[PDB]
């Protein structure tokens, strides 16, 4: 066509995601604990509201993140177990699973506490425990046997609308099994069935406040250089707070490349 | 008043800036002519015209100037016409002067002279002048004009010694040239922000000539900051009655009278009017005026114009084009250069084969510039911004030189350099202000510089100017430069923001003193003059013809607008104003009052750098910035690629900005030019804007927010971002070298503990690595250790201990680095304490102990968190976790004892007849806590302690201890302690006045003289004394048999061993109890104190039984207790105060209306300033006298005496005041006006809540923090000075009610609630405070190994609180081994410390002795530090002047200071007397201890400050001079000890070494020791020999001046001394020899030592020294007091079969002129 205006005018995609990810402090005070009521498995799990809220206001709607769990029992009860600190590591994440390094966290406060499972985001509330879900715990379980599979559990936060719904799970041996014997990453995957998993009790408070722990090297939002992260790596910890999704430090190139031309 | 109506401001702008035409028409001179020409109209002025001599003028030659301002005026001979006109008015008065010349002229050399005067004002009979007494301001419009100011103010001023430079950069850290600084040349809106800012004790003050240079600017948009200074200045003035000068300079302009009026000039005397025809050369006008409205065309046509102009002139001179850009200058000459090059017009300039431009080709390569090698060799020459200072001054030395022939400049050179040109063309005179958003015409005053540069001073005989411009702005610009543009106000504009600047200042407080403070801006005056043009009606000006009620709504439309926006809390009735934060931050940072409301609509604590890069966007001063067409694109290419996301579509000037700042913070280079000024505009606004953001989110404690903006303001300053390698920063390394470094991930922090070859492996770039090694040491970093100190289960005090881990060079670093100290909870949200913290390098390497309150709760949080930013060095963070895993926290506090409804106990219980008497005189019944506690005090011997608030009768319940003790023994001992030495004043009166004078007991009070004390301690019943008076004498309790033979022990503010002095009361406590056990005779101990949480502790410590100790809760209060606590936000102190004045009012008039009121302020001068405050707002609200309740008259007696002015009458209208500088008897006055009740409000001064007697219903506690001069920074209220502050509301016979009002800073709030409703806990700080203690022990054997320290400390109440708060003394445990190991660790630290220091001698590691430095140390009552210093610097170096620096820096003397710059003053008498040297350290102690030491001995007079510090300084001289001898003669020689006994007289009785003895006698004046040394007769004795009749017929004396001056005779002592050597003839070398010295008074009076200028009591002393001057060696000392007669015996071992002499024994400690010596000699 003769002369017609013709220019293409476009942005990335994470500029998208990170306008939106700022209003992420808004779904921090309607957030829902889902309880099916039949579950009466009796290990109930506290968790409490600082670090989950920190945990949202540091994550993304489309790329995943996960932190492990550290807990220990209160005084008199064992049946109860009070997640206390959440141990971010360098990750990369995609909407279905998080790639996590093959080591666990490792630190001198984590010696008294009890690892109790991880916890991590999800975009969509699927009424499931996902296969990549299963198949990361079963997993995580065989290569450290820190992780019993009977006090151990996957927090899933669903992003529904302007809130975020927890809701958690615990691996049953047949799922161990499957989440172990599995190589396949297709949403309904081979040998995958509802009875792997089972619904646990989950409890939110502020009555008391947990902790974050994130690494000392580098932080833990590896997403925005997905290179650097490989499986086997091996990281330190310290005491301190996670950085917010899109800060700074986890990006940049964003800068150094604009600062070029 | 009212009713009044509201002003569209905007409407009542002209809005044409400086650009406004007041005048009607324009008139041309004679001779002028127009013409028309090519479609432009040309106007042609002939100007010459001038007129040769008036009546009779004569230049005055620099020999007929006065003489100290010749040698300024180097270089010169005949001043200018002008200048010999001004000679008188600028030299020889002191008036306020404004002169209107033509430019040029060398208006600035009559600021010259007025600076001149000024300046010999303070020229000193030194020859040097008193730099540090004055300050002279200079205001020049452009920083260009400023610097080229300073060098050449400098360069005719370094001759007297002045530094003169101007203030750059951040106003923060930069203020010791400040100081420095004599003349201080600057723009006047940095002037305009330093004042604003301001504060106490500033160099403002200190400010006596001001100079606005260019005073014309006042019709452009920045004029109204010139309103604002001046009426700030004559306003100030007003209030201070010290009178500065004004020195105004100004263009031949219309309006001139009222500017002068402005000015406060007189028109007579100050008004100097010269018109154009005094310009230096006659500048023949040519005014271009272009009609073509095409863009193109008058491009074209204003370049053929200029090229007419310039082939005109292309023999002539020289031609100075002026553009505004910087590459038009490349454009311009260019295109002349290249229309030249058409033509032939080019060799015209050449001459032929020039040397000239062999000059030219030769500086072809030097010019190492783009465009300059280009235009250089043709004659051309650009000038701008983006140029070498070296090339730029090149260029003007090739001008200078006259081979550039053709010069095309920006407005810089012409404001920065003196470069004239024959002929100056004014190439267009429009230029985008980006600002504006468009394009504006120039402002008049670059208009008229540009123009005044034409001509030259000798070169040529007349100088062309040419103006090219549109063809209707051209009578504009004939006005200006034609004398016919008046000068017009533009405040109209800026009114708001300038009003919130004075509401801020305090100085404005209502709508009336707005009106005042308009009254004295030139809009005021304007509007005056031509109401017409500022839109007031003629009639409307019949209606107020002060216009009053125009001023009165202008100001309500204002205060309407900064209340709109949450500035000003603004109450229409009565007018007032409250200044809030917002106001101060935005006067603070140069914000409009339109961008503090959007920053705190916008700014919410959960921001992303998006939403604040977007905030800042939305400023107001942005407001006019415009996305244009011509840029969209490369903005859109920008925004598509920016870090920080932009949301908004660039079509909205929002994602300008945003997208611009992101960009400047990148460092990128834009093609479009307006982007890159709006970019300059931006950026260069975008610092101020951020810090005020900083301090926003900061002071709201937002944590995550105050961080992104403190990374923002160091991104904006340093030009990079937090991913950059922070190597950058040091502007030293290379580019290159960096971006290899970043190419490498490995973490900069990774590259620290590397050494130099590993760290160039890693580069690839291994040579170098050393620097880079360097740079990486250089970078700043602070090490971090925390101590955590539990006070209670809700509050912790945290101990933090910076250390520096980094190399400090003063090429980078600095004078000193500025930090942030930020608590952050668990979830980093709150900011719970924020501090700056400067590393400065007097203590770069040294350690920092910082200590602050942080809340807590149960169950415990997880971490706090301490981070440490650098506020200017980016990514220097460090960041301390504190954990909370193993904080032991303290039991909670135990029930109080309850106060029982008992019957209250009438005096008949004590059943004694005169003890019933008194207490039946004041009254029937006992105290309710005195009713409780009776039998246990009266009827038992048991310890007992009570606790209860402070006003409750404690007193009254030691009075029944004492009494029991008297009842079981009429000869018993009570001995009462209490900490403040001024309540022991009130103690001693009222306990000597009851049993004293009812009982015919003895009350003394111990004076700290250990012989006077020691016989008061021995005749006396009670025994009054501060806690160190009982520690020196008790310390030897097995050689004071007084001291064992007490029987009753009470001590009264016992809580205060929790203070400074808190280790001596615990000491002197402990030392009781030991002593009650040794002895097995029980000494009872009563305890008063305020209600403790940990009463049961102290209890215990002392011996008191559960049933015996009493502890109540401050609702148990006799007058019950109402406390209110007010918290003020601010954290800018002195607002805060500001923002505190008027609600004082309103807590009088809500709780105290006709009821007395305290009201406590920190410092002298709020005293004052707050009781006027009161007074106005009285006067304002309802009514003033309110507070007088005794007529007038009645007072004027009383009130006649009094000193300051100011106190009588604010003493008439019912207030007075009280602060350290009120002589005594003026206290004494306002206290008794007080007590009387003829006075309502008295305002205190903070120091004196121990010291005051008074007593009120209400008592207002103003801000409670106090500066510091020491540290230069503020200091918290100690909980106990609060406490008795609160006190002070305590009055029982005649109000129900006790109230208080405490305002503090929002954040103590809870604290103060914490520990004011409830017992407070205390603890020891003895284990700090513990050296001396220990050294004394040793001495006096109670210690004798370190088991024996350690059994010493079991004593102790550090004991008791270690077993119950351990981590408070950094214990980690509670049971018996960590007890005995932190023991242990303390014991051996101490006794190390002690051992190194030479006080102590440890024998085997194990066993402790004392040494000679250690029983001087505990003798004399004198810290250990100030003997190993003495020992040290002592030697056998005597010097008088040398003594008492020694004396002067020991360790005791470190208090006293603040403010006081008059030490300076002093310090110039200090040039004066004996001792200048050092460097002088002004605020330090210890020289304001030898400073007054030595003003002291020359019977000078100081202030009454001063005295009462001279008054201490002098008691603790002479125990500190006693050392010194004991000292030098233990092992020191001769001549030192003898001048130590010199200095010891030199000091009794205020005289010098060298004065005359005559000195001595009282009533005699200078002329009276004249007359008798014209006598001859020096001999103070030598008076006695005269007879009465004959020293009467000398002297000229009164009976009474004779009878003080024969007191004096007969007290002076003359003594027989006979020497004797026993076996004389029969000595052996190696053997002792003793002589023997028999001394005998013949007068024998009884009495002390008679020297008034002495503060304490003192008795004769005396010394006796054997030893040879020709040797300098001491052999045998001895000292002696001489009551009757005393025989005295010296050892001594003898020399080895030689002769020696029989030396200078006989030395004095008092009088001066006693000292004998007697000689002989035998030898073995
Ligand atoms: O002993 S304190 O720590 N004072 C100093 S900083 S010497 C303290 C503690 C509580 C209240 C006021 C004062």
């Amino acid at each position: 066509l003769g002369s017609m205006t013709q220019t293409f005018s476009s942005k990335t995609e994470w500029r998208v995601r990170a306008i939106s990810a700022a209003n992420l402090h808004l779904r921090t005070n309607h957030i829902y604990v889902s309880s099916d009521d039949i579950k009466e498995t009796g290990y109930t799990y506290i968790l409490p509201k600082n670090v989950l809220k920190k945990f949202i206001c540091i994550s993304d709607l489309r790329a995943q993140i996960a932190g492990y769990l550290y807990g220990v029992s209160p005084p008199d009860n064992p049946q109860v177990k009070e997640i206390r600190c959440i141990v971010m590591v360098p990750q990369w994440g995609t909407h279905q699973t998080v790639h996590l390094p093959g080591q666990l966290p490792q630190h001198e406060y984590l010696k008294e506490m009890e690892p109790l499972g991880w916890i991590h985001t999800q975009p969509n509330e699927s009424p499931q425990l996902s296969p990549q879900d299963v198949t990361t715990h079963a997993k995580i379980m065989a290569d450290n046997p820190s992780w019993d599979g009977e006090k151990t559990i996957i927090i899933t936060c669903s992003f529904t609308p302007g809130s975020c719904t927890l809701t958690a799970y615990k691996l049953t041996p047949s799922g161990y099994e499957w989440g172990r014997q599995n190589t396949d990453k297709g949403n309904n995957p081979k040998g995958y069935l509802p009875s792997h998993y089972e619904r646990v009790q989950m409890l939110l408070s502020d009555r008391f406040l947990g902790f974050f722990m994130v690494p000392a090297q580098s932080s833990w939002n590896y997403n925005f250089m997905g290179v650097r992260h490989d499986p086997n790596m091996k990281y330190e910890l310290q005491l301190a707070n996670p950085k917010e999704f899109y800060h700074e430090v986890h990006r940049p190139s964003h800068f150094l490349n604009f600062a070029l031309l | 008043l009212a009713p009044r109506q509201v002003l569209d401001l905007e409407d009542l702008v002209f809005t044409q800036g400086s650009h406004f035409m007041a005048n009607k028409r324009c008139q041309l001179p004679d001779g002028s002519f127009r013409r028309q020409r090519k479609g432009y109209e040309e106007v042609h002025v002939p100007a010459l015209k001038p007129k040769p001599f008036g009546s009779e003028e004569q230049l005055l030659p620099v020999e007929k100037l006065p003489k100290y301002a010749q040698a300024g005026f180097e270089g010169f001979k005949t001043l200018n016409r002008i200048q010999s006109k001004l000679y008188r008015a600028a030299l020889e008065t002191d008036e306020n002067l404004l002169l209107c010349a033509p430019t040029g002229a060398g208006k600035t050399n009559v600021a010259l002279m007025c600076m001149l005067r000024e300046i010999g004002k303070h020229i000193n009979m030194d020859g040097t002048i008193n730099v540090d007494d004055f300050k002279i301001i200079y205001i020049a419009p452009m920083r260009s004009l400023v610097q080229e100011m300073v060098g050449s103010f400098g360069k005719r001023l370094a001759t007297y010694g002045i530094t003169v430079a101007e203030l750059t950069g951040d106003h923060q850290l930069c203020k010791e040239e400040i100081s420095a600084t004599q003349i201080i040349v600057c723009t006047p809106e940095k002037w305009d922000i330093i004042t604003r800012k301001g504060g106490e004790r500033t160099y403002t003050q200190l400010v006596r000539l001001i100079i606005l240079d260019e005073i014309h600017l006042l019709h452009d948009d920045r004029g109204p900051v010139l309103e604002a200074l001046v009426a700030r200045a004559i306003r100030n003035i007003e209030m201070t009655q010290e009178d500065v000068r004004l020195i105004g300079l100004s263009a031949t302009l219309p309006n001139y009278e009222d500017v002068a009026t402005f000015l406060r000039v007189d028109p007579a005397k100050g008004l100097f009017y010269f018109d154009n025809s005094f310009r230096p050369v006659p500048l023949e006008q040519t005014y271009v005026g272009i009609t073509e409205k095409k863009a193109i065309k008058r491009f074209q046509i204003m370049n053929e114009i200029v090229y007419e102009k310039i082939m005109e002139h292309a023999g002539k001179n020289q031609v100075l084009v002026f553009v505004h850009s910087r590459k038009e200058t490349g454009k311009t000459a260019r295109a002349i250069r290249d229309m030249c090059l058409e033509k032939d017009t080019l060799g015209l300039f050449l001459r032929e084969g020039s040397a000239s431009t062999e000059v030219l080709r030769t500086e072809a390569e030097q010019c190492k510039n783009l465009e300059l090698k280009d235009l250089l060799p043709y004659g051309f020459a650009i000038h701008h911004a983006g140029m070498t200072r070296v090339d730029r001054t090149l260029v003007e030395d090739l001008f200078a030189d006259k081979h550039i022939q053709v010069l095309v400049s920006t407005a810089t050179l012409a404001w920065g350099v003196n470069l004239p040109a024959h002929t100056v063309i004014i190439k267009g005179t429009q230029v985008y202000s980006p600002e504006k958003g468009r394009w504006t015409e120039l402002g008049a005053l670059d208009i008229l510089q540009m123009l005044g540069r034409a001509g030259r001073p000798q070169y040529d005989t007349k100088g062309e100017g040419i103006l090219i411009t549109s063809h209707g702005e051209l009578q504009y610009y004939l006005s200006l430069l034609n004398q016919q543009l008046p000068i017009e106000s533009q405040m109209v504009s800026k009114l708001p923001d300038m009003l919130n600047a004075e509401i801020v200042l305090g100085n404005v407080q209502n709508a009336k003193d707005a009106v005042n403070w308009l009254g004295y801006a030139y809009l005021y005056i304007r509007m005056l003059r031509s109401p017409t043009l500022y839109g007031i009606s003629h009639d409307d000006l019949k209606g107020d013809p002060l216009l009053d009620q125009r001023r009165l709504d202008l100001v309500h439309t204002a205060a309407l607008m900064l209340d709109k926006n949450n500035l000003v809390k603004y109450d229409k009735k009565t007018g007032n104003f409250q200044v809030t934060e917002l106001g101060r931050i935005a006067s603070h940072y140069y914000i409009t009052n339109d961008t503090v409301q959007t920053y705190n609509q916008l700014l919410k604590p959960t921001l992303s750098e998006i939403e604040l890069f977007r905030v800042f966007s939305l400023s107001s001063e942005f407001k006019n910035i415009t996305v244009r067409e011509e840029e969209k694109l490369e903005l859109q290419k920008l925004l598509e690629r920016v870090p920080i996301p932009v949301k908004e579509s660039i079509e909205e000037p929002s994602a300008k900005i945003n997208v611009l700042l992101q960009a400047f913070i990148s460092q990128l280079k834009l093609e479009g030019f307006a982007l890159m000024a709006d970019m300059v505009y931006v950026t260069q606004s975008a610092g101020r804007l951020m810090r005020a953001i900083f301090e926003i989110v900061l002071n709201r404690g937002w944590a995550q927010l105050t961080d992104k903006t403190l990374n923002l303001c160091k991104m904006i300053d340093k030009r990079m971002w937090q991913s950059m390698c922070p190597l950058r920063q040091f502007r030293k390394l290379p580019e290159e070298v960096v971006k290899k470094i970043e190419k490498k991930n490995f973490p900069f922090e990774r590259l620290y503990d590397l050494n130099h070859n590993e760290i160039g492996e890693l580069i690839r770039m291994p040579k170098m690595g050393k620097t880079i090694h360097k740079y990486v040491h250089l970078f700043p970093k602070l090490e971090l250790s925390v101590h955590l100190q539990p006070i209670t289960r809700s509050t912790l005090k945290v101990e933090l201990t910076i250390t520096p881990d980094f190399q400090w060079d003063e090429k980078v670093h600095g004078s000193s680095e500025a930090f942030w100290i930020l608590v952050e909870d668990v979830d980093s949200e709150v900011i719970l304490h924020h501090e700056y913290f400067l590393l400065k390098a007097k203590y770069a390497q040294d350690e920092h102990l910082i200590t602050f309150f942080v809340p807590v709760f149960e169950p415990l949080p997880p971490q706090y968190f301490i981070r440490v930013v650098s506020d200017r060095w980016l990514s220097c963070e460090t960041q301390l976790p504190v954990s909370f895993r193993h904080l032991i926290l303290p039991e909670k506090y135990p029930p109080p004892t309850e106060l029982l409804d008992l019957q209250p106990l009438p005096v008949s219980a004590l059943r004694n007849s005169a003890f019933e008497s008194l207490y039946q005189d004041k009254f029937p019944f006992f105290n309710p806590i005195q009713t409780q506690v009776f039998n246990t005090v009266y009827n038992s011997d048991d310890n007992v302690f009570v606790g209860a608030p402070t006003g409750s009768g404690k007193t009254i319940c030691a009075e029944f201890a004492i009494l029991r003790m008297l009842l079981q023994s009429s000869e018993g001992r009570c001995v009462y302690i209490t900490p403040m030495e001024a309540l022991a004043e009130q103690v001693y009166m009222d306990w000597y006045e009851k049993f004293q004078d009812r009982l015919n007991k003895k009350v003394v009070l111990l004076t700290g003289e250990t012989s006077t004390d020691l016989k008061l301690l021995g005749k006396g019943n009670i025994i009054i004394s501060t806690p160190e008076k009982w520690d020196i004498l008790s310390r030897r309790w097995k050689q004071r048999k007084n001291v064992q033979n007490i029987n009753l022990f009470v001590v009264d503010e016992v809580h205060l061993i929790g203070g400074e002095n808190g280790p001596v009361l615990e000491v002197i406590c402990s030392r009781m109890r030991y002593i009650s056990s040794q002895i097995e005779r029980p000494i009872r101990i009563v305890a008063l104190s305020s209600s403790l949480s940990n009463a049961k502790d102290v209890a215990h410590w002392l011996g008191c039984s559960a049933t015996s100790t009493f502890n109540f809760h401050p609702n148990v209060r006799p007058v019950p207790l109402e406390l209110h606590i007010q918290g003020f936000n601010i954290s800018h102190t002195q607002t805060r105060l500001l923002s505190m004045a008027k609600p004082v009012y309103h807590a009088i008039t809500k709780h105290s209306p006709k009821k007395p009121v305290i009201v406590f302020v920190p410092s002298r001068k709020q005293t004052r300033l707050t009781a006027i405050d009161i007074l106005t707002t009285c006067a304002a609200d309802i009514q003033r006298q309110r507070f007088l309740h005794c007529t007038e008259k009645d007072l004027i007696p009383y009130l006649e005496k009094l000193s300051d002015s100011t106190l009588k009458e604010t003493l008439l209208n019912g207030v007075g005041y009280l602060h350290e500088g009120l002589s005594p008897m003026e206290r004494r006055l306002v206290e008794q006006l007080f007590s009387s009740g003829a006075i309502q409000v008295v305002v205190a001064s903070r120091s004196l809540c121990w010291g005051m007697n008074v007593a009120a219903h209400l008592v207002i506690i103003m801000d409670t923090q106090y500066y510091n001069g020491k540290i230069h920074a503020y200091v918290d209220y100690p909980i106990y000075d609060v406490l008795q502050m609160v006190g002070h509301a305590n009055r029982p016979l005649q109000d129900d009610e006790g109230r208080c009002v405490i305002m503090c800073q929002g954040s103590k709030k809870d604290f103060f609630k914490k520990f004011l409703y409830e017992p407070l806990p205390v603890e020891s700080h003895l284990d700090h405070c513990m050296h001396d203690h220990f050294n004394a022990e040793i001495v006096t054997k109670t210690i004798e190994n370190k088991q024996d320290a350690v059994d010493y400390l079991t004593w102790t109440f550090l004991y008791r609180r270690m077993t119950q708060n351990p981590n408070y003394y950094n214990l980690q445990g509670i049971s018996h081994r960590h007890l005995s190991d932190h023991l242990s660790e303390l014991v051996e630290q101490t006794l190390s410390d002690l051992e190194q220091s030479k006080c102590i001698s440890i024998e085997d590691e194990m066993d402790v002795a004392p040494l000679n430095l250690g029983m001087i140390a505990a003798y004399y009552y004198i810290n250990y530090t100030t003997i190993e210093l003495f020992s040290m610097s002592l030697n056998a170096k005597t010097k008088v002047r040398g003594l008492i620096e020694i004396i002067s820096n020991a360790a005791e003397y470190e208090n006293i200071p603040i403010r006081h710059h008059e030490d300076n003053l002093l310090r110039q008498l200090a040039q004066k007397v004996p001792h200048k040297l050092n460097n002088p350290k002004f605020n330090d102690p210890h020289v304001k201890t030898n400073l007054l030491l030595q003003a002291h001995l020359s019977r000078m007079q100081l202030s009454a400050e001063l005295q009462s510090d001279t008054e201490e300084i002098l008691s603790k001289a002479i125990r500190l001079i006693q050392a010194c001898v004991d000292v030098l003669s233990s092992n020191g020689w001769l001549s030192p000890a003898l001048a130590a006994m010199e200095l010891a007289q030199m000091v009794t009785q205020a005289m010098w070494s060298k004065d005359s003895y005559l000195k001595q006698l009282p009533h005699f004046t200078s002329e009276h020791i004249k007359r008798c040394t014209d006598k001859g007769v020096e001999s103070v004795f030598d008076i006695m020999e005269m007879e009465d009749e004959e020293r009467n017929a000398l002297l000229q004396l009164t009976d009474s001046q004779i009878a003080d001056v024969a007191r004096f005779c007969n007290r002076y002592p003359n003594i027989e001394l006979s020497y004797e050597v026993v076996d004389k003839d029969s000595i052996r070398s190696g053997g002792p020899v003793v002589v023997l010295v028999q001394l005998e008074r013949e007068e024998e009076v009884t009495g002390p030592v008679i020297a008034p200028l002495f503060p304490q009591k003192r008795e004769e002393g005396w010394w006796v020294v054997i030893g040879d001057a020709k040797s300098n060696s001491l052999i045998s000392i001895k000292r002696l007091t001489l009551q009757q007669k005393a025989k005295v015996k010296l050892d001594f071992v003898a020399p080895a079969t030689g002769a020696h002499n029989y030396t200078l024994y006989f030395m004095s400690d008092a009088y001066m002129g006693c000292d004998q010596e007697y000689k002989f000699s035998v030898d073995v």
